[PDB]
C-alpha cells in the first residue's frame, strides 16, 4: 500500500 | 530471510505532444505486483502478481487515487524544476521518485528510503534517520526549506516505520507460496575456443530468485577480478534471473580454474570446474 | 545534458534446443533519458508482436527494460537485437548468441 500525502516539491 | 517493499515512479515530460507520461511500479523484493500507466486505455492500477488480486474494491479504488494525485503532483513539480533551473521549455524533462521499506526475518523495520532524481541526477533524499534531508544542490533546498516547514519527514518517518512494514507482513503471508521461497541457481561450465593459445571458459547461473548472486572465479586460489567478464543480472521471464562470468584460459590450464556461487538458496557455497 | 549509453543482451529463457519453443529475450540496461527504441529481427526482418515490460530503474537512477517474444529456434535462424537511443548515432544491433 502507497504512502497518500501529496507533497510539492 | 529478509525483505523489502518499494515504490518506483517516473514522469517524463514531452513538450508539444500533450502532458507528461506517468509510470509507476510496486514490487516485493524482485516481484513486481502493482503497475499504473497514465497512457492506459482507461489508468487504473492494476495487479501484476496472483497474491495481490484478493486485495478488494476500496483497495484498487484508493491506490488508483493515489497514483493520479502523484501524475499531478508530478506535472506541478515539472513546472517548478524549470523555473529553479532558469531552463527553457523546449526540452524534455524527468522525474524520479523512489521510497520503501526493508525488514529482517523477524519483520522489524531495518532502514526505511524516499529520494528523488531530476534528469537522472540526485535531487533530494530522506537521511537513513529518516528526520533530516540531503539536497543535492541550491535548486533542491528550496524544496528542502518547504518541507522542513511543512514537517515532511514526519510524514514519512510515520508511514515508513508503520504501514509500509505492516504492508509488507501481509504481502509476505499472502504470498509466501513464492515470496518466502528461494530458487537455488542450476550452474555449469562451458569451455569455448578462441584460438590454439586460448579459449573462453564461462560459468553460468540459471534460474535463480533472488536476483542477489556472487559469482567469481579463481586461478590457483587466487581471484581473477581484474581478468573475469561478468554480465550484468538479467531476467529470465519467468520470475527468476541469470548471469555469467567468463576468463580467458591458455590451452592445457583449464584445471587450474574454479567458479565460486554463492546465493541465498544454497546452504553451501558451490564450486565448479570445466569437465572435459 | 548528462546521458547514459544502454547496455543490451539478447538472450533466451531456457538452454537454447532445436525445434523447440522458448522466449527470446532483449534486457536493455543502465541507460538515461528513458525514451528507447527496441526491435527484435528474424533474419532481418522485424517480428511483430513483440512485448515489452513496464518502465523502471535501477538504485543509481539508470533505466531498464524488457523486450520479449515467443520463438522457435533452429540451426539456420539468425536472431538479433535492434536498439536506437538518442546517445547512439545510429542504431546498434546485437546478434543473438547461444553461447551468451
Amino acid at each position: 500500500g502507497r504512502f497518500a500525502a501529496a507533497i510539492a516539491k | 530471510g529478509s525483505h523489502s517493499m518499494r515504490y518506483f515512479h517516473t514522469s517524463v515530460s514531452r513538450p508539444g505532444r500533450g502532458e507528461p507520461r506517468f509510470i509507476t511500479v510496486g514490487y516485493v523484493d524482485d516481484t513486481l505486483f502493482v503497475r499504473f500507466d497514465s497512457d492506459a486505455a482507461s489508468p487504473r492500477e492494476e495487479p501484476r502478481a496472483p497474491w495481490i488480486e484478493q486485495e478488494g474494491p476500496e483497495y484498487w479504488d484508493r491506490e488508483t487515487q493515489i497514483c493520479k494525485a502523484k501524475a499531478q503532483t508530478d506535472r506541478e513539480d515539472l513546472r517548478t524544476l524549470l523555473r529553479y533551473y532558469n531552463q527553457s521549455e523546449a526540452g524534455s524533462h524527468t522525474l524520479q521518485n523512489m521510497y520503501g521499506c526493508d525488514v529482517g526475518p523477524d519483520g522489524r523495520l531495518l532502514r526505511g528510503y524516499h529520494q528523488d532524481a531530476y534528469d537522472g541526477k540526485d535531487y533530494i533524499a530522506l537521511n537513513e534517520d529518516l528526520s533530516s534531508w540531503t539536497a543535492a544542490d541550491t535548486a533542491a533546498q528550496i524544496t528542502q526549506r518547504k518541507w522542513e516547514a511543512a514537517r515532511v519527514a514526519e510524514q514519512l518517518r510515520a508511514y515508513l516505520e508503520g504501514e509500509c512494514v505492516e504492508w509488507l507482513r501481509r504481502y509476505l503471508e499472502n504470498g509466501k507460496e513464492t515470496l518466502q521461497r528461494a530458487d537455488p541457481p542450476k550452474t555449469h561450465v562451458t569451455h569455448h575456443p578462441i584460438s590454439d593459445h586460448e579459449a573462453t571458459l564461462r560459468c553460468w547461473a540459471l534460474g535463480f530468485y533472488p536476483a542477489e548472486i556472487t559469482l567469481t572465479w579463481q586461478r590457483d586460489g587466487e581471484d581473477q577480478t581484474q581478468d573475469t567478464e561478468l554480465v550484468e543480472t538479467r531476467p529470465a521471464g519467468d520470475r527468476t534471473f541469470q548471469k555469467w562470468a567468463a576468463v580467458v584460459v591458455p590451452s592445457g590450464e583449464e584445471q587450474r580454474y574454479t567458479c565460486h556461487v554463492q546465493h541465498e538458496g544454497l546452504p553451501k557455497p558451490l564450486t565448479l570446474r570445466w569437465e572435459p | 545534458m548528462i546521458q547514459r549509453t544502454p547496455k543490451i543482451q539478447v538472450y533466451s529463457r531456457h538452454p537454447a534446443e532445436n525445434g523447440k519453443s522458448n522466449f527470446l529475450n532483449c534486457y536493455v540496461s543502465g541507460f538515461h533519458p528513458s525514451d528507447i527504441e527496441v526491435d527484435l529481427l528474424k533474419n532481418g526482418e522485424r517480428i511483430e508482436k513483440v512485448e515489452h515490460s513496464d518502465l523502471s530503474f535501477s538504485k543509481d537512477w539508470s533505466f531498464y527494460l524488457l523486450y520479449y517474444t515467443e520463438f522457435t529456434p533452429t540451426e539456420k535462424d539468425e536472431y538479433a537485437c535492434r536498439v536506437n537511443h538518442v546517445t547512439l548515432s545510429q542504431p546498434k544491433i546485437v546478434k543473438w548468441d547461444r553461447d551468451m
